[PDB]
């Protein structure tokens, strides 16, 4: 239901026609003009191709304390707190996952070298037994 | 392990060849600028005006 | 400005924070594909050299029986 | 232009003029029913 980039149910629901991916209106307009492409893949896209999927989302239910101007803004507060509290942790998870990937790549390179070497070992072993 | 021992360019930081993981792109909103500069230190915003 | 401007700029900054977060998720998806390559590939390479060393010691036992004969 | 106090001060100003308007609600209502009584 959620805009792929957003992750929660769009309040201005829009799919692009060319893609198959439903998007946030303001966000995906910014993004189509921000790289020129479809952010799901990198496909080239234009801003009108957006299709206004609007079936009147108005279902977002007031919770118990959130039903309040003091409450709605306090949860606004901890909400932005949590949005950045997720983004920065994703920054460092990228860093450690990326580091792990680099280590794995180096290990893979070492493995390829060993396989290349051990293959010379076996090929010469067999050519020798042929004598 | 011995494959590793004498490996050619043993980095274990070989992320150098990995793409540059760039700085958080809000040079046009000081908002998220200061947001991240504090947030990585995790020193929270105080709750609002109790 | 006051409330329409406040909410507009809040909408903008959430948009920007989320474009950053999707940069995170996109690079992360590239990286986890790189992982699904790498870790499995090293398992496969352990398998490769295991096959090849069994092949080696098999040819070694072949030549060993050969020169046992003569 | 917006405060570089970005979420701290943005929230403090959000609340400040939110409640300024909520105060403009009360005084306007107050003179309204004051005048209802006088009428």
């Amino acid at each position: 239901m959620f805009c792929s980039i957003s992750g929660t149910v769009p309040e201005q629901g829009v799919v692009s026609t060319k893609s198959g991916h439903l998007f946030e209106k303001s966000l995906i307009e910014k993004y189509v003009r921000e790289t020129g492409k479809c952010p799901v893949t990198g496909e080239p896209l234009s801003t009108e191709d957006l299709l206004p999927l609007k079936v009147n989302k108005t279902v977002k239910p007031r919770t118990a304390p959130a039903t309040s101007i003091p409450g709605l803004l306090s949860l606004f507060h901890d909400e932005w707190d949590a949005n950045m509290l997720e983004l920065h942790n994703t920054r460092t998870q990228l860093h450690q996952t990326r580091q792990e990937l680099s280590h794995a790549l180096y290990q893979h390179d070492a493995a390829t070298r060993v396989i290349a070497r051990l293959l010379k070992e076996r090929d010469e072993a067999r050519a020798a037994l042929a004598d | 392990e011995e494959e590793k021992r004498r490996s050619t360019k043993l980095p274990s930081d070989y992320l150098r060849e990995m793409p540059s993981v760039r700085a958080p792109k809000f040079d046009d909103h000081p908002v998220l600028k200061t947001e991240y500069e504090r947030v990585r230190n995790k020193e929270p915003m105080a709750p609002l005006d109790s």
